[PDB]
RNA sequence: UGAGUGCAGGGUUCUAGAUCUGAUACAAGUCGUAACAAGGCAGCUGUAGGAGAACCUGUAGCUGGAUCA
RNA sequence: CGCUAGUCAAGAACGAAUCCGAUGAUCAAGGACGUAGGCUGGAGGAUCGAAGACGAUUAGAGACCGUAGUAGUUCCAGCAGUAAACGAUGCCUACGCUGUUGUGGUUAUGAGCACGGCAGAAGAGAAAUCUAGUAGGGCUUUGGGGAGAGUACGCGCGCAA
RNA sequence: ACCAGGUUGAUUCUGCCUGACGUGGAUGCUAGUCUCAUAGAUUUAGCCAUGCAUGUGUAAGCGAAGCGAUUAGUGAAGCGGCGGAAGGCUCAGUAACGGGCGAGUAUUUAAUCUCUAGAACCGGACAACCUCAGGAAACAGAGGGGAAAACGGAGUAAGAGCAUGUGUUAGCAUGUGAUGAGAACAACAGUGCAGGAGAGUAAGAAGCCAUCCCAUCAGUUAGUAAGUAGGGUAAGGGCCUAUUUAGACGUAGACGGGUACGGGGGAUUAGGGUUUGAUUCCGGAGAGGGAGCCUGAGAGACGGCUACCAGGUCCAAGGACAGCAGCAGGCGCGAAAAUUACCGAAGCCUCCAAGAGGGCGGUAGUGAAGAGACGUGAAAACAAGUGUGUGUAAAAACCACAUGAGUAACUGGAGGUCAAGGCUGGUGCCAGCAUCCGCGGUAAUACCAGCUCCAGGAGUGUCUAUGAUGAUUGCUGCGAUUAAAAGGUCCGUAGUCGAAGAACAGUACUUGUUUGUAAUGUGGCUUAUCGAGAGCCGAAUAGAACGAGAAGAGUUCAGAG
């Protein structure tokens, strides 16, 4: 049926391709994700930014290039993903940095997720018990609880994250 | 009288054109009676309906051209 | 009833067309009014938007204008002499626009006699008026406007129409 | 359809009204009146949105049953009455006065004014006719009619109206160097000064304009109202004086020009 | 029922023929080729049985459910 | 202005029918053996006769022939 | 399309300082020709020989082989419209390596122009081989896994086939 | 912007079958929590029990009975006024004014706006009221009063058309004239109604351009094509009729037949494409099938009327009534689709209204059609429960605090394609399995089971259409010596295609400016714990208006051949 809402995953063309199976298995294992759908969701997000960079570099006009480059780079800096010293009002560096985006990887999006941040900031003994503190309300940000492990943490929120003891 | 108008239509898939035409029946007045004939080109203006098929009237014409009935030199030169 | 739509009409290429609607009132027609000569009888018809139209069934008289001398008079109508569309409307004496009619000439005779040049300007009209012949043409639409009005035939108009009457 | 239309679906209503798509299926169908339906707004949208003074239909009723609201000097009692451009709105209690104008985006907006500006409006001249008893008349864009005005006023000029007497006060014509306001098109709500006019036959005249901060833009005469005797404007315009910026310009102005 | 033709259908499972009586109602299904075509080694048969008396034949054969009776 | 209904015809789509005649599948039934080797008369294309049946015979052609001579 | 003379029209190629000036390429519909075998009428009838009849050979031969024998095989006036009608390679127009051998004209005797054969090469192609090399030049015909099927129904031509 | 298995004793090719992946319906087995969408379209535009979906009154049109009164009052039966022509449902018919873009006439328009703008007398009835009183019911009679801003007449303003001057063209002058009206009331301090001229809204008719398959459908048409004159209409016009002229349309596909609600848009997609559109927006048509119609500003109306045909319902047998392609609901038909639920609240529409009405619309209930975010433990310490408050029209859910606690996985597979066992027991070409290739004749990693593994996971298998796979439909981009495939040879029309040199012109061609897109989609930003979601911004297709450039295309010339 045709109805509201987008679809956020793309199914792989070959269901039993051995190099894909092994490399996916590793990354789910290491990062403590629920199933293959969590991973595929991040992959589509990553692809979208790569497409924008491609389009910008090949555009003929200057007005669009100067306008939309800035927006793309600023956004990815705020998420804490693309960390480099982009200088504005300088055409060459904008081109240089756009080229550096083109080999961005899903690992970089994964490491901004709250489940990984909690463990990485040494507030939990494993990526597993980090998830188990996001459930059951033990994790709090700016004085308010966050129930969802997929919460992507912007650059500089790290000062305000906290854990509290269990209710028992 | 019957006037033909001609034009080209672009077919997107094959990236090429086809020739087309349409027939329009127009009113000719007695003031033009001897002057306009087959092959000539004519300018017509729009009006309210005159009959089942007729909506334009001939308002003037451009006569199918002759540059010159070419010169013949005198035999004396 | 009667319709003015082109539902039933063929295409210009000679082919038939299919019907895609039942009839609509906004293209209704009405039966002809056949105005006869006689004592006045006129009917009032309620028309679109609540307007009124006046339909003459029988008429006795008309206003008739003289164009050269610039006066108008009111006179009885005798009979139709000629009708351009159909020979039948003449023999049954039906009134329409462009019908040519015989009328009482005496009022016109009394007025035109005042001009000392009258005989010299139009001898054929003068002769007709002596012989008791007086002819006019109707300009109004009796079935629409509810009355008949016209002008007296003079000069070359007489010369033209009199040739249509003669056997 | 067997007869005249009564309803108006929310997705079909003018983009100038700026109403939220998701809340309900209908919108108010303006009553017949001064301006066209495409160039005006019903009064109940003004009181609930543009200038918030009611929040429910019961309150909208009450305000007008008590006879509070005055438009062009007359008290109004139809909630669906249309108001248009250059159209003084007022509440005599608390002595408030407003004109109706466009945002730079082309939406409608109310602008607060003093009791001086509240005395006049501007319209455009559409036709001239002589009427039974040999009486000259003139007519304007918003269905206005005027008896024994100055005969020299020409079709296409713009006229200033005194709201209390309902007479014409001043007249201005379409010439080089005068101030113009933009009613419809790509550049709604812009304000500028005439560079040059190119005359066309049997078709609209093309007018070329310079903006106050340098930008040229041209449009057809049918979208322009002339809003001053020569140099400078009659009516007071918005907090921002009708300058429109591209997203490109907004970026340059925010982060600085691209250096060599 | 829908055409008043009489057709041949195949009965899939191990003991499947025992789950059907004469004058039972059955629902019938396609074999999965592009046109209606024979599949495997069965000559000239073009459909297979799916349900008997409103219940799944797979459940009947494997004794997970019983006849409506 | 016309609904309905008489009587003849047409145009479409389905369906019945004594009997005849095609095709396809026939584990392997009966009679021969026409083709593939110079397959035991080299094969094949057109046309015309004939014949249980493959096919056979006259006439013109072709090599994809058993001969690049 | 193959004996010799005489006669009657038109065409191809070659030589060259003749004339006219875009008159041209390809082609549904429409029209003319088309080996052999066949058909309608006339002439004729040597040789060969479908059909038909015998003699042998074989389990059986109705066939192959031998004896005999008719329609046809020839000519004039027509109908018909198919072939392994094949170099199984559409028609105009290009760009393209060498050696050798023909046919007809012309020649500074060095060569050319039109129509061919042959042998390598380089490219090409699944190979065999090359009318198949290079290529978004123009226009028409035409194929889309085997079978059923070039068959059924309708239609057009033909005396019939 | 991608491949794999399958003709042979092996090989290299042509070629088709099958797998692997989106999406629309149907269905098996299994199912913890919360949020956003959507549901008798496909078959029968088949048939329908019941209840509801359209009515409205003020200080201010007329006011009967009743009640009551020192000649007051009341409170309203009917009449009048305004609406019932919108919205809701469906896709039968239509190859067309059905669809896109421009333009504003040859037209009519209750309400509403601006300017302007009204000295008028007389008479009956109809309904309700009162007295009889019919009929099985549905529905009606006699007789007698009496009102209006209801209705008909009188005068009177006004006044269509016709003719001539003058200003196209209003206007004015003059002659002639059919027709022929009109509302006030209340003071809580206002509300109405007559005439004009211009607007505003809505239709009717028109201009240009685009539109499906069959040639085993090649000729079609005679109001057909046109002219003159008249009738008719709100209005142009063969729209209709009389006499004259023979036209109009076709191989660039006429005419006939089959099929179809049309767009904005949807699905797939590197690009070029291929498929669909009953279905939130716009426009069209219908109300069992056909046809006629009154009233009105507006209907050829069906929750109006009238007749036939097909079907029904009640009767006292004489007659009456009725039409769910509105909302619930029932029966059928099918492989196929929810509650005879609440609603002085949100968005809007209707009236004579500080109020009344609305199944239009909103709120929940039901269902693994679709789309988000999360449970099923951690190494010290875990959903779903419950109670208060909130929330709403009232609710439930959601959220806040406080109490208990310790519950929570299945579907398809394991010989190759294709991830994962020659494990143990039965069966012996049986029973079965297998999209394809193939397994089983007593030593079956392939059947039937046990046990371990694999894949996705609140989900997974199957069937059926379609897009991709596919350069197996080829514009980009395939083939025709032998694999399927160049007409036996010429002539030839329509069609498609056509030198050099010197000049010329602007309609195609390309481009500027201006128009032309609500939703959806595209580039962004901001707020619901997060993410779909919601809100605001910017640019945009095809199509049209006006300019510009002249290479290619086009037209002409001859001291060129």
């Amino acid at each position: 049926v045709k109805s509201k809402g987008i679809k956020k995953i793309v199914v792989p063309h070959r269901p039993f391709e051995r190099e894909r199976l092994v490399s996916e298995m590793y990354i789910v294992g290491k990062y403590g994700l629920r199933n293959k759908r969590e991973l595929w969701t991040i992959q589509k997000m990553c692809d979208s930014f790569k497409l924008r960079a491609k389009d910008l570099l090949i555009t003929p006009d200057e007005k669009e290039f100067t306008l939309s480059s800035r927006r793309l780079l600023k956004k990815l800096a705020e998420w804490g993903v693309f960390m480099e010293d982009v200088d504005y009002n300088n055409k060459q560096s904008l081109t240089n940095n756009l080229e550096k985006l083109l080999d961005l990887a899903p690992t970089s999006f994964l490491e901004r997720r709250l489940q990984h941040r909690i463990f990485d900031l040494g507030l939990a003994s494993s990526v597993h018990q980090a998830r188990a503190f996001i459930h059951a309300r033990r994790v709090k940000i700016n004085g308010s609880v966050v129930n969802k492990p997929g919460y992507l943490v912007k650059d500089g929120e790290d000062g305000f994250i906290e854990v509290v003891e269990s209710k028992r | 009288i019957v006037v033909v108008k001609r034009y080209l239509h672009y077919v997107k898939k094959y990236k090429r054109y086809e020739r087309r035409y349409k027939n329009v029946s127009v009113h000719l007045s007695p003031c033009f009676k001897g002057l306009v004939n087959v092959g000539d080109t004519v300018i017509c203006g729009e009006t309210r309906p005159l009959s089942k098929t007729k909506r334009f009237v001939v308002v003037g014409f451009e006569k199918k051209e002759i540059k010159e009935k070419k010169l013949k030199m005198l035999s004396e030169i | 009833g009667i319709s003015r739509s082109n539902r039933h009409k063929r295409k210009e290429t000679g082919g038939k067309k299919g019907l895609h609607e039942k009839k609509r009132k906004n293209n209704c027609g009405r039966p002809p009014s056949n105005t006869r000569i006689g004592e006045r009888r006129v009917k009032q018809v309620r028309v679109r938007g609540g307007n009124i139209k006046h339909r003459a069934l029988r008429l006795d008289t008309g206003n008739i204008a003289c164009k050269t001398h610039n006066f108008t008079l009111n006179t009885s109508i005798q009979n139709v002499m000629y009708h351009p569309s159909n020979n039948e409307f003449m023999r049954t004496n039906i009134l329409t626009k462009s019908a040519v009619v015989k009328i009482n000439g005496q009022p016109f005779k009394h007025e035109l006699e005042k001009d000392q040049q009258f005989e010299s300007k139009d001898p054929v009209l003068f002769d007709n008026l002596r012989k008791g012949n007086c002819y006019a043409i109707i300009t109004s639409r009796p079935g629409q406007v509810g009355m008949a009005d016209g002008y007296l035939l003079q000069g070359e108009e007489l010369k033209f129409y009199m040739e249509k009457f003669k056997k | 359809v067997r007869g005249p239309r009564k309803h108006l679906k929310r997705l079909n209503a003018p983009k100038s009204w700026s109403l939220d798509k998701n809340g309900g299926v209908f919108a108010p169908r303006t009553s017949t009146g001064p301006h066209s339906m495409q160039e005006s707004i019903p009064l109940c949208l003004l009181l609930t949105r543009i200038l918030k003074v009611a929040s429910n239909n019961k309150e909208i009723k009450h305000i007008m049953k008590n006879r509070l609201i005055t438009v062009n000097g007359n008290i109004r009692t139809d909630s669906r009455y249309p108001v248009g451009i250059m159209d003084v709105l007022s509440i005599k209690k608390t002595n408030e006065h407003y004109r109706l104008l466009y945002n730079i985006a082309g939406k409608f907006v109310l602008h607060k004014i003093t009791e001086e500006e509240a005395q006049y409006r501007i319209a455009k001249v559409t036709n001239k006719k002589v009427v039974k008893g040999n009486i000259p008349h003139t007519y304007t864009s918003c269905g206005g009619s005027f008896k024994y005005a100055d005969p020299s006023i020409s079709i296409g000029d713009s006229v200033k109206i005194d709201i209390k007497t309902s007479k014409i006060v001043e007249n201005s014509s379409l010439e080089v160097g005068k101030v113009v306001y933009l009613i419809k098109g790509k550049n709604i709500g812009c304000l500028g000064v005439i560079t040059g006019i190119e005359k066309r036959e049997g078709t609209h005249d093309i007018v070329n304009i310079v903006d106050k901060v340098g930008r040229n833009f041209s449009t057809i005469f049918s979208n322009i109202l002339v809003v001053g005797a020569d140099d400078n404007p009659w009516v007071t315009f918005t907090k921002d004086e009708g300058i429109k910026y591209s997203e490109y310009e907004q970026s340059i102005k925010e982060y600085g020009p691209m250096n060599e | 029922v829908r055409l008043n033709k009489k057709v041949i259908a195949y009965v899939p499972h191990d003991g499947g023929l025992n789950q059907i009586e004469i004058n039972d109602e059955v629902i019938v299904e396609g074999l999965g080729k592009k046109g209606c075509r024979s599949k495997g080694d069965i000559p000239g048969v073009r459909f297979r049985v799916c349900k008997v008396q409103k219940v799944s034949l797979k459940a009947l054969v494997t004794k997970k459910k019983e006849r409506p009776a």
